């Protein structure tokens, strides 16, 4: 029951994750705590170094591994490049964010996956008591520098409301297709 | 419908694969041999089987459990059947350190079959996974405990010495064999008269951490609770450590409990308690340069060089702060949360930058002017809305002084340098203070000490009226301050003049 | 300043210099209001009366009002810490505290929904049993910071000064203070190895001020002369300057460190471990009298000998 | 009032800290809103407390 | 660029018997 | 690609609170250690620096 | 983890002007005054007239 | 505008919107015009007060 | 802390809410005698002339609040029966003359004799007749005019403040006429008691409705509440004296037209508005208390208004409350041209 | 209904000299210390508008509150005065004692003079 900022983390930095922790870095005004994770920390060190010089309204902090982003974000949001990779830090790891995830705790899964992995994640985050939303984005990197991304948000609807006014910092066209696995 | 178990060090928590290698010798193994690891329990390792054997069943033999009193009761009687008149009556936690250490003393890294507990490769596996399996806590931990007792041995020790205790882990007889050979590592062994000084320098690392873990608390919980009663000099006097320690005690605990409860921490603090550190020291630094520090901010004369000035600065030290906090008189105007966290977060930079002497305030009050009308109606009232804010400055012979400057702002000053802006909505505002001393030279100092209302009025500082009535200031010898009077005045009385005569209120004739 | 008007006065003594400088640093010292200004009058005394004003004089009275300034802060601080006082007491009685311990506001306006009626972000509550969790627990239970003292102090300031009143306020906020007197405080003053290890070589703790694992001072792991090997081997020559002072008998003598009794010649540990010395002159002692020890081989205190009294001291 | 020029000396400097090296001898700028470009350029002494 | 050592040498004086010369030195002090 | 090679050549880590001088000099109350550098600059410049 | 910056003290490691990160609003001329577009007259009925008689 | 381009870092440069204080800009956002809706068959206004606030 | 930008939120809620800021602590109280005499003004002018039956069933009348929404007492959307002329549809007659004081206070730049405003008095009568004839020589007229006087020096005893304060209070109850009114000297020593409570709310005293019931007018003990009415001084011997000269006309018939209202009918709307205002917790309760009384409500809140304005400050009055008002845009301008030029008069 | 003394050449030149940011404090410093000043009552409430404002009194503020007590006899605010004198380690000069002293002699205060000469 402390007032405090959202701790809000952005899992990969590759083609499209790197310009979403740019516009959460810029546009959130000292309203959250801004997490970024990367398999080399050296990637992360460079993004918060872009970051820092270019002028950030938010402090920044790297991480290598995933139980201190899970232990650390109330929001984690991942975009990634293969369903591989997406499935490996959800579901496969031993530290993964869903397996170990917390109780309140929202995960948005921006990469492009199957059904039934997406089906399997809102199972085991709504087992676990946490939140899962599936919203694969469509966009070029400059669109996503812009701010112009399609959203399709999967999961639930107040969860939906919630993530709203961090969904509108890199994505314009945001949409709430349903139930999980909708979008 | 998930239970997350509880993690402790009995039952370590399953991490990842992809881990760097904690010691030196597991970065460079091949990758067959990191596949070749099973994943085992940390007791099943041979030296964690011999730490949960003889070490960890001892230290649970404190707890109130009847085996624990049994083997308690079994080692008192061995211990006094191996020599009574050593150890003649001890209490059952001295036995428990006393065999402990016995313990520990007699550890050895040979063969698991050949009499000895576990090898040396076994405990650098030991080392290696279990320094993988800590946080950043436990790292901390680690750092604190290499700081506390290992750092003064190694700082005593000669690097003979450690090759020597390195000969001592691998136990191999060849290899002690190869070293007894050198005489320059016989002779180069440290003596105990220069070892014993590793315990004065164990005390002052631990007196150190002494300072910040026990004093710390009690520091934080005397300045949390009221600051006003126990500020940080009151602290540094009555304790003794320093000023500037206690603030950085301060500043570290908090900061260390906002850090290990995964919360964002509060920046303010250190902009709080090294306000004047902030302003004087904290800068924005380039790459491929070096830079200074400035003795004065200003080229001045001394205060020595006269008594007068002597006089003015004792003065106006006694009507100063030492040390000014969050809670003081000037700071009394944040009434509000929402501008105590405006001011103390993100533009204290620009907040203490606005005036150098510490005012009751930050800036001016802004007021917003009246437009002329404007005879062609509706035609024209569209072209004063624009894109952006239109700032206007006046010049002249009257105006533009630096050496003015604190009077050609002064709002209680009817000959005031007049600024205007035309906002994007056509409003005609006045300007900010910031705003109007952007028109001048820049003035890149602030005092930190002296507070106005501080000031001593009593004995020496009496400003007489008959001082002020030596110029003899006359409204018949000079008539410019009437004439200002008129010209304040309105002049509506102009057109019911013939409407002596003095003007009354409007008689009613219904009512009459 | 009744005796210096009475010598003044009555008795027309002309005081000197030290006496007017006693009364110029008594009111530049003492922290109450027109100080100052009264020891200006007596600076002005003494320039028209021909008594020198030294430099060395008003070095000291700049120095003395800016040491002083703490004593003034604290009295300026007692007079506001009264008014709080004051009206805590009055607003405990008209009972304005109960009508705004009552949270309308979070009760209409909630914590998951805004003014409009949508669904917000809420921060997860951190875990209990953290420091912070417990500190803002101590922010919220405990009494009030006004109810803590009803006087002041003698003098002008407020209480808290002192060990006994700074005891029980932490009796009163439910903390039993590990250090009851000053001679339970550490004194980093008085350590010698260690600053003069902190100036030359650097900070040999390192993990000392360490926020999150990056404020440590460490040397590299690639070696040179920026390595552990260079760096412990100036710390093991300052440790043998100190060592060479403590040879020299500018230093004490250091007691019996665990490493050093490890390293001795084994009956040299034997002797200390039936013995209980601390230090090597302990040991000596055991070893030169033979006949001071217990029958368990333990040392007698220092108390229990006598030496022979010579008669040649009666000359 | 005609003696010395602030009673002050607690002046803590909150401007931007001098350059040791390298030392840059010229400083010309091109300006847009700089009303005081008059004044900033022309060889000066650069004499004072640092 | 640059990359800011984890310091992998604290770990390298662990290896070594500190037991027999500090007399269980990994405990609580005493 | 063009965002991967411009890394910070630029700026540098600001000034801790009670740092150093790049000279070794610092605020303390004894200034007897601490020097002026006003007479190593050059004595007269075109225009006006920053400080 | 760690915090970005050896100082980890600092909200900001390289501790930029707190006006560069103030916000720029900005607001179009089409905002304040429209544009609007005459039909052609009879004296003007195409644009190819427009441009004969300009 | 940002200050890592060697072209925006150096001190004579107008992508700025400041002289002394720092060099680039962190993502300001302009306002174009999109004369475009004349191109469309059917274009309308409708003048209505605002409800939302 | 702080929120995430989103559904466009302001950065502030009025022009002038962070200027109140950067004011000094009696710059918030002199500047709160003024705007909050302004807010307390225009929030009851929608139920002026109601009685306190009529004021309840407005609140009857609407039971529907969200929590978010205020008193509909306060602020009400009823429908006005006069409904008015030009500018007296946001604020009454009686803030009419006191803005125009305010607006030569303001260009005076100091303290300035009663002949810079009579001309500006008198237009608005000649123009509003009928308001005229119904406030002139009241009690409750005349002391909210002359609230806004120690505004040009707080510090001020009471001595300068009654003397200064006679020329206004001498052409607002003269009226061109031999039928003057009832009594000159007890609207006289009735407004110089509750400027007294005034002047000592501006200097942050402890109780000031009890300090100023001591140094109070002699024969005032009716216009302060009960338990403050054994500290006030009793009348002279010789002022009723004068209360038998008055007697011994014995014209019955012959009853003054100035003012339309009683005397001691008044002395009872400001004694209620001093029971309010002392017990009052914040400004917005003690607003809503005073409408709740009814009668000649626009004064009512124009004294209440004033009173807890000078004890809190104007950053306790609430900013929505600033930003419905209809002259809130000049006022507060010329409010702050009043506190800055207080404590520098260029005359002397 | 002016500050007696405005600015520009009357204030001392270690207090900055005529700081309009604290205009009231210069006019409130000059009610407390007008030697004109004969009511008592004001004088008590006067102090009550520098404890507001965090005004420094020294002993010269209260000499002036206890020289107008004396012709009304005002032998209880007079030893209010030397109680909150007291509280804040204030030492009264001669003269304040001495108008303390005579503010409860007048009243036929016999026990209250002889416990106010024991204190000094
Ligand atoms: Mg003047």
């Amino acid at each position: 029951a402390i007032k405090r900022s959202l701790n809000v983390g952005v899992v990969g930095m590759g083609n499209m994750g790197v310009p979403i922790a740019r516009n959460l870095g810029f546009k959130a005004r000292s309203a959250m705590y801004l997490q970024i994770h990367s398999r080399a920390l050296s990637k992360a060190k460079r993004v918060c170094d872009d970051l820092s010089v270019d002028g950030a309204t938010c402090a920044m902090r790297i991480h290598d591994r995933y139980s201190t982003m899970t232990k650390w974000c109330d929001v984690i949001v991942l975009a990634l490049a293969d369903v591989k990779a997406s499935r490996h830090a959800l579901l496969e790891d031993n530290e993964s964010l869903i397996m170990n995830a917390r109780k309140g705790q929202i995960i948005v899964d921006h990469t492009t996956v199957d059904a039934e992995t997406s089906r399997e994640c809102a199972h085991e985050a709504a087992r676990r008591g946490a939140y899962f939303l599936d919203a694969p984005m469509s966009g070029s990197p400059r669109a996503c520098f812009n701010g112009q991304l399609l959203l399709m948000v999967g999961g639930d609807a107040e969860t939906f409301q919630k993530m709203l006014p961090i969904f509108h910092m890199y994505a314009d066209n945001v949409f709430h297709m349903g139930e999980s696995g909708s979008g | 419908s998930f239970d997350a178990p509880q993690w402790d060090l009995w039952q370590s928590r399953p991490r990842s694969e992809d881990m760097d290698e904690a010691l030196q010798p597991f970065m460079d193994m091949p990758k067959s041999l990191k596949d070749r690891r099973y994943d085992i329990p940390w007791w099943a390792n041979p030296f964690g089987a011999w730490y949960l054997q003889n070490i960890l069943s001892l230290e649970l033999l404190k707890l109130k459990s009847k085996t624990n009193a049994e083997k308690i009761a079994t080692y008192r009687s061995y211990m006094r059947s191996l020599a009574s008149g050593k150890d003649n009556t001890m209490s059952d936690d001295d036995v428990i350190r006393n065999i402990i250490k016995e313990r520990w003393k007699t550890l050895e890294f040979g063969d698991r079959n050949a009499g000895y507990p576990c090898t040396f490769g076994d405990y650098i596996q030991f080392l290696n996974e279990w320094f993988k399996s800590l946080d950043e806590e436990g790292m901390q931990r680690l750092r604190e405990h290499f700081d506390r007792r290992i750092r003064p041995l190694l700082a005593v020790m000669s690097p003979v010495d450690i090759l020597w205790l390195e000969a001592l882990t691998q136990n191999s007889p060849h290899n002690k064999e190869q070293l007894q050979r050198k005489i320059a590592f016989q002779t180069s062994l440290g003596t105990p008269e220069f070892f014993d000084m590793s315990k004065r320098l164990r005390y002052e690392i631990n007196e150190d951490y002494k300072v910040r873990d026990e004093l710390g608390p009690e520091l934080f919980a005397l300045w949390s609770k009221a600051p006003e009663r126990w500020p940080p000099e009151r602290l540094s006097k009555m304790y003794g450590l320093d000023f500037t320690l206690v603030r950085k005690i301060l500043v570290w605990h908090h900061f260390k409990a906002c850090y290990d409860a995964c919360v964002e921490p509060d920046w303010s603090l250190p902009k709080r308690l090294f306000a004047l550190e902030w302003i004087r020291d904290v800068r924005a630094r380039k790459h491929g340069l070096f830079y200074g520090k400035m003795r004065f901010a200003e080229q001045k004369i001394t205060f020595y060089s006269d008594r007068f000035l002597f006089r003015d600065l004792v003065n106006r030290r006694e009507a100063s702060y030492a040390n000014v906090w969050e809670m003081d008189d000037p700071y009394r105007f944040l009434q509000t949360e929402q501008d105590y966290e405006d001011y103390w977060g993100d533009n204290y930079d620009v907040y203490r930058r606005m005036f150098p002497e510490m005012i009751g305030r930050t800036g001016e009050p802004v007021q917003q002017y009246g437009q002329m009308p404007i005879w062609a109606g509706p035609h024209r009232q569209h072209a004063n809305k624009s894109e952006h804010n239109w700032m206007f400055a006046e010049i002249g012979v009257n105006v533009g002084h630096e050496a003015l400057k604190k009077l050609e702002l002064d709002p209680t000053n009817e000959k005031r340098r007049r600024f205007v802006i035309r906002q994007p909505d056509g409003t005609l505002r006045s300007a900010k203070m910031s705003e109007m001393r952007a028109w001048y030279w820049k003035e890149e100092w602030a005092d930190f000490r002296f507070w106005a209302p501080q000031m001593e009025w009593g004995i020496e500082n009496t400003p007489s009226q008959e001082q002020y009535q030596e110029h003899v200031p006359d409204t018949t010898d000079a008539d410019f301050r009437k004439q200002r009077r008129i010209q304040s005045r309105p002049v509506k009385w102009f057109y019911e003049s013939h409407y002596e005569r003095e003007v009354r209120w409007p008689d009613v004739i219904n009512a009459a | 300043e009744k005796l210096f008007q009475e010598m003044i006065l009555k008795k027309d003594l002309s005081p000197s210099r030290r006496t007017y400088h006693c009364m110029i640093f008594m009111h530049l010292s003492s922290g109450e209001e027109g100080g100052t200004a009264r020891a200006l009058r007596y600076l002005e005394a003494m320039e028209r009366a021909g008594i020198q004003v030294r430099p060395s004089l008003l070095k000291k009275i700049v120095r003395v009002n800016n040491a002083a300034g703490y004593k003034r802060d604290m009295k300026r601080r007692a007079r506001r810490i009264m008014q709080a006082r004051e009206e805590y007491l009055a607003r405990k009685e008209e009972g304005v505290s109960f009508g705004e311990g009552g949270k309308e506001g979070a009760s209409n306006q909630r914590a998951d929904v805004d003014a409009e009626g949508n669904s917000i972000l809420e921060p997860l509550a951190v875990s209990p049993t953290s420091t912070l969790a417990w500190w803002e627990k101590w922010k919220r239970e405990t009494v009030s910071k006004h109810e803590l003292f009803t006087e002041e102090g003698a003098d002008g300031t407020p209480k808290g000064e002192t060990f006994e009143e700074k005891n029980e306020a932490l009796r009163m906020m439910g903390i039993t203070s590990s250090f009851q007197t000053k001679d339970l405080v550490p004194q980093p003053d008085r350590q010698k190895l260690l600053p003069l290890i902190r100036r030359e070589e650097g900070e040999i703790a390192g993990s000392l001020w360490a926020m999150d694992g990056g404020e440590l001072s460490y040397p590299k792991d690639g070696g040179g002369p920026q390595g552990w090997g260079v760096r412990l081997w100036r710390e093991r020559q300052l440790v043998k300057r100190e060592y060479q002072k403590v040879l020299d008998g500018y230093r004490p003598v250091p007691q019996l460190s665990t490493l050093g009794n490890s390293v001795r010649t084994a009956g040299d540990q034997l002797d200390i471990e039936r013995s209980g010395a601390q230090t090597p002159g302990e040991l000596s002692d055991y070893r030169n009298f033979p006949d001071n020890r217990f029958d368990g081989g333990q040392l007698k205190p220092e108390s229990e000998a006598a030496p022979a009294v010579p008669f040649s001291a009666e000359l | 009032y005609a003696r010395g020029q602030h009673p002050s000396y607690d002046m803590v400097y909150a401007g931007p800290m001098p350059e040791i090296f390298p030392m840059r001898r010229d400083f010309r700028k091109p300006t847009r809103w700089d009303f005081h470009d008059i004044e900033k350029q022309g060889k000066y002494r650069t004499s004072g407390p640092y | 660029l640059n990359e800011a050592e984890k310091h992998h040498d604290l770990h390298m004086f662990y290896t070594l018997a500190w037991w027999k010369l500090g007399e269980g030195i990994f405990g609580v002090d005493e | 690609k063009v965002d991967s090679f411009h890394a910070n050549t630029q700026y540098q880590h600001a000034w801790p609170l009670l740092s150093h001088d790049d000279l070794g000099n610092s605020d303390q109350s004894n200034n007897t250690k601490n020097i002026m550098y006003s007479m190593y600059m050059p004595k007269r410049n075109k225009g006006t620096a920053p400080w | 983890d760690q915090t970005y910056g050896p100082h980890k003290s600092y909200k900001y490691t390289y501790m930029p002007d707190p006006r560069k990160l103030a916000p720029i609003e900005t607001t179009q001329r089409s905002e304040i005054v429209p544009q609007s577009i005459r039909p052609p007259t009879s004296y003007v009925p195409n644009h190819e007239t427009f441009l004969e008689r300009a | 505008w940002s200050p890592r381009d060697p072209s925006i870092f150096h001190e004579t440069s107008t992508r700025k919107f400041q002289d002394h204080l720092y060099e680039g800009e962190p993502l300001f956002m302009q306002l174009r015009q999109c004369p475009w809706r004349t191109q469309a068959k059917v274009s309308e206004r409708w003048e209505m007060d605002e409800v939302a606030i | 802390v702080a929120k995430l930008q989103h559904n466009s939120a302001p950065t502030t809620l009025n022009f002038y809410e962070k200027s109140f800021q950067q004011l000094s602590d009696v710059q918030q109280r002199q500047t709160g005698l003024l705007i909050g005499a302004a807010v307390g003004d225009a929030a009851a002018r929608a139920l002026d002339g109601y009685t306190a039956e009529e004021v309840a069933a407005v609140a009857a009348e609407s039971g529907s609040l969200q929590d978010e929404d205020e008193d509909p007492v306060v602020f009400a959307s009823v429908t006005p029966r006069e409904h008015k002329s030009g500018l007296l549809r946001h604020h009454s007659y009686t803030f009419y003359l006191f803005s125009q004081l305010l607006r030569v206070m303001a260009t005076s730049r100091g303290d300035f004799p009663v002949q810079y405003v009579k001309n500006e008095w008198v237009a608005t009568a000649r123009a509003h007749p009928d308001c005229f004839v119904r406030e002139h020589a009241s009690l409750l007229h005349v002391l909210c005019i002359t609230m806004q006087l120690p505004v040009i020096y707080p510090w001020a005893d009471d001595s300068t403040l009654r003397e200064y304060a006679s020329g206004f209070l001498e052409f607002l109850t003269e009226t061109p006429a031999e039928q003057a009114v009832a009594s000159r000297e007890d609207v006289y020593a009735y407004t110089n008691s509750v400027l007294g409570v005034a002047l000592r709310c501006l200097q942050s005293n402890p109780d000031p409705y009890r300090n100023a019931a001591f140094m109070a007018a002699p024969g005032t003990a009716h216009v302060f509440p009960d338990d403050l009415a054994l500290y006030c001084p009793p009348a002279l011997v010789g002022s009723s004296h004068s209360r038998t000269e008055e007697l011994s006309e014995t014209d019955s018939e012959t009853v003054p037209l100035f003012p339309a209202r009683l005397l001691e009918s008044d002395v009872r709307v400001v004694r209620e508005c001093l029971v309010v205002a002392r017990g009052a917790a914040s400004f917005a309760e003690g607003i809503k208390a005073a409408i709740h009384l009814g009668g000649p409500v626009c004064q009512r809140s124009l004294i209440v208004g004033a009173l807890l304005g000078a004890r809190m400050g104007v950053r306790r009055i609430p900013i929505s409350w600033l930003s419905a008002t209809y002259d809130h845009v000049p006022l507060v301008t010329l409010a702050l041209q009043v506190a800055q030029w207080s404590w520098n008069p260029p005359h002397h | 209904m002016h500050p007696r003394l405005s600015g520009q050449g009357v204030f001392p030149r270690y207090g900055g000299g005529w700081m309009h940011q604290f205009g009231h404090v210069y006019a409130l410093q000059q009610e407390l210390l007008n030697a004109e000043a004969n009511n008592w009552f004001r004088a008590m409430e006067l102090w009550h508008t520098a404890r507001h404002e965090g005004v420094a009194m020294n002993v010269s503020h209260y000499t002036n509150i206890l020289r107008q007590c004396v012709p009304p006899t005002a032998w209880e605010a007079s030893l209010m005065v030397l109680k909150q004198m007291r509280r804040e380690n204030i030492r009264p000069d001669v003269v304040g004692v001495g108008c303390a002293l005579a503010a409860c002699a007048d009243a036929n205060r016999s026990e209250e003079v002889e416990k106010v000469f024991s204190c000094f």
